[PDB]
C-alpha cells in the first residue's frame, strides 16, 4: 500500500496550487483519504476528508474556503487545491488512507522570488587577535532561491567538526551558514546550487599581512 | 472540538530506558485514540490504534494504555531509532484532533556553548553588504538565548537565527546567529558583541570585536 | 475494526454488524427477541477480508452504513460468525453546523 | 431601582441602525438581542452611539455581519449579566462574521449564568487571549473561539497604559503562564477575591451581598446590586418573591394584575404571540404544566379531573371533516378553537367512528356547518357538544348552518341533550328528512325541511303478544 | 453554485437594502 | 429552509430574492 | 449460479419445485455454480427420489450447513453431474409393537 | 431528465457539465 | 435561471467540444 504524494511546490502569493496523492496497493474506492497540514516546528492540523467512491467531503471549518478536495477514480489519484495563498510561508501537507497509512508529505512554499544563484562568503578572522585552542572557520552563502545548496568542506573529507545550519528565508531569498572547527596547527568550502547549475568554491584564507 | 493535551512536549532519555508520554482528553473519547510516529524525514506512521492495539510490524517494546482520561504510550526499552516525534490523535468525534507532540531526545552531560564571533569578510564588504555571524556550538541542553550589541546597545533588527537538530555523534545542539547590515551602517560603528545565555552558567558568554585593522 | 484470526488462522469466514437507532445507554444484544421474523436489530453480513501476506495483513474489515437519519444516535457492534464480538459503541450521525442553524433562522 | 429604566422585550435589529434607538431607555432586555446584516454602516455611525443603561439580557446576545463596528465598549459599556434562560444553539453570546470588530470591550461583563460563548470568523478581532472566561462562565469547555485575528501572529494586545507594567491589571494563569487580563488598552478585567464567589465586589475588594450578581455600588447591601443572583423586586435583590408576588421569567417579581394583563385575550395570535399566562407554584408562566388545567376565574393551574382538556386550534380557524381519517385528526379534542364543516358522503360504521373521534368536543368557538353530508342520519355523534360560541360566523352571520343533507332525521335528542349558541343565527335548507319540529326544538334549547318526511303522526297498537323461549309472535 | 458565506453575499447583491 | 434551498441544493436567482428583508 | 447463504429460516430448497437446470454461465468467485454457506436449519436440498437437477458447469461449495447430511450432498453430486455435524442421519429403526383404532382415536406403542 | 433537471427545475453549473458529449 | 434554447447554449459554453 502506497500513498505517493507530489511536490516541492513553489508558488506565488494570490495563486492556487494543486497537490496530488496517487494511491496504490489497495482498492482506492473503499477508503477515505484524509489531508493534514503541518506548519514547521509545530503540530498537525486535520484539514478534512474525501470519500473517493461518492466524492463526498467534510472539511474543518478553518480550512472550508481555503482547501478544496478532489479525487480522480480513473487514475486512483486524490488532489487538494489550496487557494489565495498569502504569508502562509511554508507548510507540509500529508494525505493519509484513514490514518493507518500516510503519504510522504509535500512542501508548499509561498514566495515572490525568482531563481537566484547565491553569494558565497569565507568567514575566518577574529581581527587583531590570532589565538589558538581550536579555530573555527565558516562559510556564509546568501541571497539564493530556491532551496537546496550542497555545502561541503574540503571536497568531501572533513566531515568531523562541521555544522551546516538549516536555511532561513528572509526577504524572499535564503541564507545558510556552516562552521568547521579544526586544530590550531591545522581549507576550502565548496558550494553547489542545482537550481542554477552553479559551483562557487571559496578558499577561506585570513585577513592580515603578506601570506 | 475535543482538545488533546500532550505531555511532556519534550523528553530526554537514554538507550534502554522505559518512557511514557501522555494525552489527556478534554471530553471522553472512549478507546478511540491513535499513536503516530514521525521520522526526521517527515514520514508519519501509525503505531497504536484503538488506544492499546499495536499495528503490524511495530516492535513489541511499544504499548498503549488508558487510566481515567489519560492515554499513554510506553516504550519499554529505548532504541536509537525511537528518538523521534510522537503524536496522539482522537477519532471519537467529528473534528479529528491531535496532541501537540513529544520530541524524544537522547540524554547527555551538560555542556557550555563554544562561542565564536566573525566580522564581515572584506569580500562581502566589496559587494556592499555586512553580515556579522556568531556561532554557539556543541551545547547541551537545547535551550539557549543570544543577544547582539553594537556600540554597547542591544540590536534586535536584522538578526536571524538557526538551530541544528541534535547531533548524531555527541548528542549536542548548535545555533548560528546572523546580524545583517549595509556596509555603510556597519562602518558607522566600532564594537560588535555576541552574548550567549545558557543553563551551564550564571553569567553570559560574551564574544566581541572592534572594527579595527585586519 | 480488528481482523479476527482463530488459533489455526485458516478458513476465516464472516463478520456480522448490528446497528439500531438508540437513545442513551439502555441497549443489549439479546434485546426484544430477534427470533424469526420481526426484528429489534438492523443487521449486516460482512464478507471475510483478504489477508495479503504476513507483514501488514490488517486489511481491517469494515462497513459503510447508509440510510441513517441525521443527528441520530446509533447503537453499533460487530460479531464473528459462530470467537469475538466488539463492544456496543454509540455513534451519532452528523447534525447542522452552528453557522447553518443561524442562516435558516436569520433569513425567513 | 437596581434597573432604573425600562424592561424591554427581545429585539431583532437588521439592515439599518434606525430601530436600534428603541433600546435607548432599557435597563433590562427580557428576551434576546440580535443585531445583524448591516452592510452599509461605517465607524462614524457608531462614534456617537451608546446604551449605558443596559445592565442585563435574560436570554442571549448575538452580533452577525455588522459593518463599521470596531468595539462594543461604547455600545454596551455597562452590560453585566447575560442570564442565558433561552439560548442560541447552546450559546448565550454569539459574535460571528463581525468584519471590522477589533475588540469586544464588554468591560462590565461579569457573569454568563447559563450557556456558552461562540466567537468565530472575526478577521480583525483581538483582545481575546486577555480575557479569562473562567471568571465569567462556570464551564468554558463548550466555548468555541476560533478563526479570529487572534489565531495568527498579528495581535499586539496591550493592557498597561497608566504607568505600563507597574501595578495595573490583575493577572491570572492559563496553564503555567500568567497573563494580565483586560478587555481593551484602557479597561482591565474585574477580578474579585474568591470569598466573593459570583457576587462581585467594590473597587476596594469588599464583597457584594450574596443576593447580588457580578457587581454592586456598595458592599453587603442587597439594595446596592447592579444585578441579582435570584430575583428582583422594588430596587432589591431577593432569594424568592415574597407575597403577594409571583416569580416571572426566572428573574423578577410581579403582581397578579401584571400576570392577568398578559393573559388577557390576545384575540387571535395563538401561534407565537399569546400563550395566555397562568399561575402555578408562585410562578407566572406561559402555560399549565402537564397534568394541570387552568381554573378560569383566577388564572390558577389545578390538577386535572381525569385526563386534561385538549384545545385544538384549527389552521385558518376552520377544518372540513369529510372522512374518518380527517375526523381522527381531532381525536381527544374537548375544545375547538375555530369552526367545523361536516361533508361526509359515504363510508362504514360512521356513527361509532365519528363518536370516537368527535364525541369529546364540548365547545366550538366559531360556527358549525353541516353541508352535503349525505351519509348522516343524526348529529348525535357530537355526544358532548354543549356550546357553540359563534365568535366567528359563516357569511350571513350564521353560527349553525345545515344545507342539503338528504338523510338527516335528527340533530340531537332534545329530551337529553343541551346545546347553547351564544351568538349568530340558524340556517336550514334542503334537509328533506328533518322535521321542522326538531329545528324548532333546537331554537328553544339553544336560545325544504321535512318535505320528504311524515313526522310520527298516528299510533299503531299491539293487539297480540306471545312469548316462547326462542320466539315472539305479535299482531 | 451558491453556498456558505457566499449566500449572505449573494443575497446582498440581490437585496441592496 | 434557505440552507436546504441553496446550499445542500441550488436556488434560482429569484427563489433567492423573494424574502429579502 | 445459485447461492444459499445465512438463510437461517430454510429447512429445504424444495420450494424451487420446477428447477431442473443451473447452467453456470456465470459463477461465484472460485468457479462455483451452487454454493451453500452457513444455513443453520437446512436439512434438505431437494428430494432426490423425485427431483432431477442438472448443473452444466462450475463446482459445488458446502460449508457450515450443520443439519445437512453429507449423503444429501453426495446424492446431489450424483444427480447433477461442518456439513451434518449437528445431525444424526436416520440410523436406527423403531417398530410399532401395537396399533388400535377408534372412530375418533388411535393408540400406538 | 435534462429538461426536468434544468428547465422545470434549476441545475448546478456542474450537474450541467457531467454528460457533455 | 436556465431554460429553452439557452440550455443548448449554456451547455456549449461548458462543453467547448
Ligand atoms: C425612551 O423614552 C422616550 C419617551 O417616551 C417613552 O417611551 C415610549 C416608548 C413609552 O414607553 C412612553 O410611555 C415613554 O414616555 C422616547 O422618545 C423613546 O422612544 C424611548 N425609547 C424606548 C426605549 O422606547
Amino acid at each position: 500500500v502506497q500513498l505517493q504524494q507530489s511536490g516541492p511546490e513553489l508558488v506565488k502569493p494570490g495563486a492556487l496550487v494543486k497537490i496530488s496523492c496517487k494511491a496504490s496497493g489497495y482498492t482506492f474506492t473503499n477508503y477515505d483519504i484524509h489531508w493534514v497540514k503541518q506548519r514547521p516546528g509545530q503540530g498537525l492540523e486535520w484539514i478534512g476528508w474525501i470519500y473517493p467512491g461518492d466524492g463526498s467531503t467534510k472539511y474543518n471549518e478553518k480550512f472550508k474556503g481555503k482547501a478544496t478536495l478532489t479525487a480522480d477514480k480513473s487514475s486512483s489519484t486524490a488532489y487538494m487545491h489550496l487557494s489565495s495563498l498569502t504569508s502562509e510561508k511554508s507548510a507540509v501537507y500529508f494525505c493519509a488512507r484513514e490514518w493507518a497509512y500516510w503519504g510522504q508529505g509535500t512542501l508548499v512554499t509561498v514566495s515572490a522570488a525568482k531563481t537566484t544563484a547565491p553569494s558565497v562568503y569565507p568567514l575566518a578572522p577574529v581581527c587583531g587577535d590570532t589565538t589558538g585552542s581550536s579555530v573555527t572557520l565558516g562559510c556564509l552563502v546568501k541571497g539564493y532561491f530556491p532551496e537546496p545548496v550542497t555545502l561541503t568542506w574540503n571536497s568531501g573529507s572533513l566531515s568531523s567538526g562541521v555544522h551546516t545550519f538549516p536555511a532561513v528565508l528572509q526577504s524572499d531569498l535564503y541564507t545558510l551558514s556552516s562552521s568547521v572547527t579544526v586544530t590550531s596547527s591545522t581549507i576550502t568550502c565548496n558550494v553547489a546550487h542545482p537550481a542554477s547549475s552553479t559551483k562557487v568554491d571559496k578558499k577561506i584564507e585570513p585577513r592580515g599581512p603578506t601570506i | 472540538d475535543i482538545q488533546m493535551t500532550q505531555s511532556p512536549s519534550s523528553l530526554s532519555a537514554s538507550l534502554g530506558e522505559r518512557v511514557s508520554l501522555t494525552c489527556r482528553a478534554s471530553q471522553d473519547i472512549g478507546g478511540n485514540l491513535y499513536w503516530l510516529q514521525q521520522g526526521p524525514d517527515g514520514t508519519i506512521k501509525r503505531l497504536i490504534y484503538a488506544t492499546s492495539s499495536l499495528d503490524s510490524g511495530v516492535p513489541k517494546r511499544f504499548s498503549g494504555s488508558r487510566s481515567g482520561s489519560d492515554y499513554s504510550l510506553t516504550i519499554s526499552s529505548l532504541e536509537s531509532e525511537d528518538f523521534v516525534d510522537y503524536y496522539c490523535l482522537q477519532y471519537s468525534s467529528s473534528p479529528w484532533t491531535f496532541g501537540g507532540g513529544t520530541k524524544l531526545e537522547i540524554k547527555r552531560a551538560d555542556a557550555a556553548p563554544t562561542v565564536s564571533i566573525f566580522p564581515p569578510s572584506s569580500e562581502q564588504l566589496t559587494s556592499g553588504g555586512a553580515s556579522v555571524v556568531c556561532f554557539l556550538n556543541n551545547f547541551y541542553p537545547k535551550d539557549i538565548n543570544v543577544k547582539w550589541k553594537i556600540d554597547g546597545s542591544e540590536r534586535q533588527n536584522g538578526v536571524l537565527n538557526s538551530w541544528t537538530d541534535q547531533d548524531s555523534k555527541d548528542s549536542t545542539y548548535s545555533m548560528s546567529s546572523t546580524l545583517t547590515l549595509t556596509k555603510d551602517e556597519y562602518e558607522r560603528h566600532n564594537s560588535y558583541t555576541c552574548e550567549a545565555t545558557h543553563k551551564t552558567s550564571t553569567s553570559p558568554i560574551v564574544k566581541s570585536f572592534n572594527r579595527g585593522e585586519c | 475494526w480488528e481482523p479476527y484470526w482463530p488459533p489455526d488462522f485458516r478458513d476465516l469466514l464472516g463478520f456480522m454488524l448490528f446497528y439500531k437507532e438508540a437513545p442513551y445507554q439502555n441497549v443489549t444484544e439479546f434485546d426484544g427477541q430477534d427470533a424469526c421474523g420481526s426484528n429489534s436489530w438492523t443487521v449486516v453480513d460482512i464478507d471475510p477480508p483478504l489477508r495479503s501476506n504476513d507483514p501488514k495483513s490488517q486489511n481491517h474489515p469494515g462497513w459503510l452504513m447508509r440510510g441513517l437519519k441525521p443527528w441520530t444516535q446509533y447503537a453499533i457492534f460487530v460479531k464473528t460468525l459462530v470467537g469475538a464480538k466488539s463492544d456496543i459503541i454509540y455513534v451519532q450521525t452528523d447534525a447542522t453546523t452552528f453557522e447553518d442553524y443561524l442562516h435558516n433562522v436569520v433569513f425567513v | 431601582h437596581l434597573y432604573p429604566g425600562e424592561v424591554c422585550p427581545g429585539m431583532d435589529i437588521r439592515n439599518n441602525l434606525t430601530r436600534l434607538h428603541e433600546l435607548e431607555n432599557c435597563s433590562v432586555i427580557e428576551g434576546h438581542l440580535q443585531i445583524l446584516l448591516m452592510f452599509k454602516t461605517r465607524p462614524e455611525d457608531f462614534r456617537d452611539l451608546s446604551f449605558p443603561k443596559l445592565i442585563m439580557i435574560t436570554d442571549y446576545l448575538l452580533l452577525f455581519r455588522v459593518y463599521g463596528l470596531e468595539s462594543l465598549k461604547d455600545l454596551f459599556p455597562n452590560l453585566t449579566v447575560i442570564r442565558g434562560s433561552r439560548l442560541f444553539f447552546n450559546y448565550a453570546l454569539v459574535i460571528f462574521e463581525m468584519v471590522h470588530l477589533k475588540e469586544l470591550g464588554l468591560y462590565n461583563l461579569m457573569n454568563i449564568t447559563r450557556g456558552s460563548v461562540r466567537i468565530e470568523k472575526n478577521n480583525e478581532l483581538c483582545y481575546l487571549a486577555t480575557i479569562d472566561w473562567s471568571r465569567i462562565l462556570d464551564s468554558v469547555e463548550d466555548n468555541h473561539i476560533v478563526l479570529n485575528k487572534d489565531d495568527n501572529e498579528e495581535c499586539g494586545d496591550i493592557c498597561p497604559g497608566t504607568a505600563k507594567g507597574k501595578t495595573n491589571c490583575p493577572a491570572t494563569v492559563i496553564n503555567g503562564q500568567f497573563v494580565e487580563r483586560c478587555w481593551t488598552h484602557s479597561h482591565c478585567q474585574k477580578v474579585c477575591p474568591t470569598i466573593c464567589k459570583s457576587h462581585g465586589c467594590t473597587a476596594e475588594g469588599l464583597c457584594c451581598h450574596s443576593e447580588c450578581l457580578g457587581n454592586c455600588s456598595q458592599p453587603d447591601d442587597p439594595t446596592k446590586c447592579v444585578a441579582c443572583r435570584n430575583f428582583y423586586l422594588d430596587g432589591r435583590c431577593v432569594e424568592t418573591c415574597p407575597p403577594p408576588y409571583y416569580h416571572f421569567q426566572d428573574w423578577r417579581c410581579v403582581n397578579f394584575s401584571f400576570c392577568q394583563d398578559l393573559h388577557h385575550k390576545c384575540k387571535n395570535s395563538r401561534r407565537q404571540g399569546c400563550h395566555q399566562y397562568v399561575i402555578h407554584n408562585n410562578k407566572c408562566i406561559p402555560e399549565c404544566p402537564s397534568g394541570y388545567t387552568m381554573n378560569s376565574s383566577n388564572l390558577l393551574c389545578t390538577p386535572c379531573l381525569g385526563p386534561c382538556p385538549k384545545v385544538c386550534h384549527l389552521l385558518e380557524g376552520e377544518k372540513t371533516i369529510d372522512s374518518v381519517t380527517s375526523a381522527q385528526e381531532l381525536r381527544g379534542c374537548t375544545v375547538i378553537n375555530g369552526s367545523l364543516i361536516i361533508n361526509i358522503r359515504g363510508g362504514n360504521n360512521l356513527a361509532a367512528e365519528l363518536e370516537a373521534n368527535l364525541g369529546l368536543i364540548e365547545e366550538i368557538s366559531g360556527y358549525l356547518k353541516i353541508r352535503r353530508s349525505y351519509a348522516l342520519v343524526s348529529l348525535s355523534f357530537f355526544r358532548k357538544l354543549r356550546l357553540i360560541r359563534g365568535e366567528t360566523l359563516e357569511i350571513g352571520n350564521y353560527s349553525f348552518y345545515a344545507l342539503d343533507n338528504q338523510n338527516l332525521r335528527q340533530l340531537w335528542d332534545w329530551s337529553k341533550h343541551n346545546l347553547t349558541i351564544t351568538q349568530g343565527k340558524l340556517f336550514f335548507h334542503y334537509n328533506p328528512k328533518l322535521c321542522l319540529s326538531e329545528i324548532h326544538k333546537m331554537e328553544e334549547v339553544s336560545g325544504t325541511n321535512g318535505d320528504q318526511a311524515s313526522c310520527e303522526n298516528e299510533l299503531l297498537k299491539f293487539s297480540y303478544i306471545r312469548t316462547s323461549f326462542d320466539k315472539i309472535l305479535l299482531r | 453554485h451558491l453556498c456558505g458565506s457566499h449566500l449572505v453575499e449573494a443575497l446582498y447583491l440581490v437585496c441592496g437594502e | 429552509g434557505i440552507v436546504e434551498q441553496c446550499c445542500a441544493s441550488v436556488c434560482s436567482l429569484y427563489q433567492l430574492e423573494n424574502y429579502c428583508n
